[PDB]
């Protein structure tokens, strides 16, 4: 448990953590915000209720 | 020898065209919404299509153009459903300007 022979291996450790400190923070907003590929619940829902099955008659 | 309806009926393009499916008809844009184009073509429904990006700029309201119609009225029934539903529009596909 010495920090001096082992500078390199903590060097990996600690420029990942970084790394993976952004992607988590850019993946939450972005996907919100980002349109791809399917829709949201909040914005699929939006849509059904526009044309909303009738299983009565009138 | 006032002409009746069933005259004009059986002797109308729609009537006499059959079905739609990959017929080549001509439209007439009468609306655009940014890219999309909303295209008129004889039917009771329009079709939007959406701009094409080799000319964009030539699909301006009241060019003429070519689609292959495949419905004239987009409907289906779901689970549960005692009628169709319609979207109230056709789906054709853009082939371009009609080159007079």
């Amino acid at each position: 448990f010495r920090d001096d022979a082992c500078r390199k291996e903590i060097q990996g450790f600690l420029d990942c953590a970084a790394r993976a400190q952004e992607a988590r923070k850019m993946r939450s907003i972005q996907e919100t915000l980002g349109e791809s590929g399917s829709l949201l619940p909040n914005k699929l829902n939006k849509l059904l209720q526009r044309f909303p099955n009738k299983p009565y008659l009138s | 020898n006032v002409e009746s309806f069933a005259s004009m009926l059986r002797h109308s393009p729609l009537t006499q065209m059959g079905p739609a499916k990959d017929k080549l008809v001509i439209g007439r844009i009468f609306h655009i919404v940014e890219n999309d184009l909303y295209i008129d073509f004889g039917g009771k429904f329009h079709c939007v299509c959406r701009r094409p990006e080799v000319d964009g700029e030539k699909y301006q309201k009241g060019t003429r153009v070519r689609l292959r119609l495949l419905d004239l009225e987009l409907t289906s029934r779901f689970l549960g459903a005692t009628t169709d539903t319609t979207v109230l529009e056709a789906n054709a596909v853009l082939l371009g300007i009609q080159e007079s």
